[PDB]
Formats: structure tokens, C-alpha cells, sequence
């Protein structure tokens, strides 16, 4: 929507309150771009944690996979976001979902060298 | 497996073929859905 | 960047070009991490 | 038979009437050019 | 120098074999060849 | 300027015997050739033009004489199965060991093109 395309913006651009108000006024919290990006996704790639936060607490589909079978726990791990790594794997994130080249997060993790990350990864496999 | 191999007379050639590969592959991997959606703005 | 018109005579060699131009388009607007595992994974293929 | 494509870039367009210049070309080759390319390719293929 | 290109996909390489027989005998031509055809084309 | 060599290059492939002796007296260049280096010689024993064949040679053609892929009036008449002009070239210095830019020989085209009598007479010719 209109909502779901500002609360996509407001989740990569790290505008926690823009977030807030986005959902009270009933912004769609699972709203996906033409990839399958959700606000979840673009909030676990830019590092917003409180953001991750408060869209998990909204209904966020913790899984969710873009058109290449990524999900917001690939993100955090290539992107070396370990907090957010581990809110993820909190809230039920599939340490074993692989994307459509075969990568897991403990594969994408390992590849940026974020070797923190691969640890919590290998350890919660 | 399911790979096909196919011969290249000339690096000129061969990047050109590697960059077109590169793009065809990538969007293989969409949906129609996706991929019309674009097309749309094409047709505009 | 510049927007540039290729004349073509045929309606096949035009869709072929289309194809190839819009798969080429697409993919600028692909994310890094999309492209870098491709190529990684183009990489770890080519080295069996 | 005329179709204009509208590309973004010179690289992308020079690269589409490389393409389309060999493409158009080929309408005006003899067959026994063709045909012994073609054969020349299968002869190789079953090399490697 | 005869170089292998990995394709995944019976489309994406039907399409690829097209391309590469246009540009390879393309590729035979001589410069001037190429220049003259460009021309008649032209006119 | 000039369209006689465009006009003997046609004459050559249509098989126009009277033509081209006409086009040859009025001074046309018996080695005119296309874009693609196509001379009347070239034409004449691609189409088996006999008698054309006979006549170009007579009028100083280049019997081995390249198109823009290597090719030769004998490698045309041994791929399109015309073995009189294959043993007319032969008798005028055709090259029996020419290649195309395909590596290919006279020998090698009658061969994948299944002219086994074309064939034996070249590997006789050596």
C-alpha cells in the first residue's frame, strides 16, 4: 500500500517513531516490495534492532523470503548484525533456511567473514 | 549436474556472453509475476 | 544513465533484444548480496 | 518490420547492436558458411 | 582461444547458442567488411 | 559508376553463358567481387555453371581466388557436388590443400557433404 510502502522506507531508513506511527495508523507490518522485501528483512540488512523489535512484536513473518529465498536472518548474517542475529533466533528464525543459490545465514555469515555470527549460527543448528 | 557447457571463440566474445548469461540466470529465478510487472512500465 | 533507441528490423531479433535488455536492466536493481552469492557461487562451481 | 527499443546506457545499447549487427548479418550468409560453422561446432563439442 | 561458459537453464542456453553463432561469424569478417555491409545497409 | 562487374557477378550465378562472354568483351573485370568476396568464378562453380567456369578461367580469373570466410571455387564445387568444374579447376591450378577460416579443405567439404566421388578425385590430385 501506500502504508506498507512508507513503513518499507521508515524500517531501511532506521525511523523508529515513523515506524510506530506507520503501525498504529494500521500500516500492514508483513507488506513485501516487488522482490519480497518486508520491513522485517530491510530492518535486519540496515541494523535497526529497535525496529527488528517493535515490527516481531507487530506479527512480522520472522521467515520471510524474498524472490531468491532470502529471509531477515540471511540479512543480519551477511551484514554482520549479531544482536539482531540473535533476536531473530529468539523469535523462531530458520537457522537452517537456505536461499535458492543453497546459502544458509551460517554460509552467508562465514562468506562476509562475521565469524561471530557463524558461531551463534553453528551452535544453534 | 543440469549444467550445460558452452564453447567461446575469443575473450571479447566470451565477456559478452558472460554478462548476458549473468542477467538471463538472475531473473530466471523470478517469478512471472515479478518479471511482468516490470514489462508493464515497458509497454507504458 | 542516457536514454538511447536501437532501430531493429524483425519482430524476433527485436523480442530477443528485448529480453536480454530488460534481464540486463533488472539486475541493476538487484541488492549486492543477491549478485556477490551469484558470483560466489558461479566461482565455486568453475573450481570442480 | 521497424520496432525502436529504448535502452538506458551506452554500454548496454553498444552491447545490443553488436548483438543485433551479427544477428541481422547472418539473414545474408551463404548456407555452406553456416553449415560448415555449425558442423565445425558439433566436431568440437564431441572432442570436448 | 576456446573458453567454456557454465549455463544453468535450456532457455537461457538456446538463447546464448544463438548470440554466440551470430557473433562468431561475425567475428571472421575483416573490418572493412563489416564497414562496407554497415554502408549498404545505410543506403 | 560501372555496374559491369556487378552484372558479370549476376550472369555467372544465373547460368547466362551468352551474358557473360558480352559482359566480357564490353571490358567487365572477370575478378570483380561482392561484399563478401564472391568473384563470377566463385559463383559459376557454386551454381555449376560449366561452360562459365571454362570461360572465366580462359579470361584470366583467379582460380584461387578467397571469399571473406577462405573460401575457393573448388571448395564451392566440391561442397555442392559439381565434379566436371572440380577437375576443370584441377587442370587450371585450383588449390587442392587451400583451407577456409573453418580449417576446412576441398577434401573435407566433400566429405561432410557425402560427394565420395568428388572426394577420391581431390585425394588423388594431392
Amino acid at each position: 500500500s501506500d502504508l506498507g510502502k512508507k513503513l518499507l522506507e521508515a524500517a531501511r531508513a532506521g525511523q523508529d517513531d515513523e515506524v510506530r506511527i506507520l503501525m498504529a495508523n494500521g500500516a500492514d507490518v508483513n507488506a513485501a516490495d516487488w522482490l519480497g522485501y518486508t520491513p522485517l528483512h530491510l530492518a535486519a540488512w540496515y541494523g535497526h534492532l529497535e525496529i527488528v523489535e517493535v515490527l516481531l512484536k507487530t506479527g512480522a513473518d520472522v521467515n520471510a523470503r524474498d524472490a531468491y529465498g532470502i529471509t531477515p536472518l540471511h540479512l543480519a548474517a551477511y551484514y554482520g548484525h549479531l544482536e539482531i542475529v540473535e533476536v531473530l533466533l529468539k523469535h523462531g528464525a530458520d537457522v537452517n533456511a537456505q536461499d535458492k543459490f543453497g546459502k544458509t545465514p551460517f554460509d552467508l555469515a562465514i562468506d562476509n567473514g562475521n565469524e561471530d555470527i557463524a558461531e551463534v549460527l553453528q551452535k544453534a543448528a | 549436474d543440469e549444467l550445460l557447457y558452452l564453447p567461446v571463440r575469443g575473450r571479447e566474445t566470451y565477456e559478452m556472453l558472460l554478462k548476458i548469461k549473468e542477467s538471463l540466470e538472475l531473473m530466471q529465478y523470478l517469478p512471472q509475476h515479478t518479471i511482468e510487472t516490470y514489462r508493464q512500465q515497458q509497454q507504458q
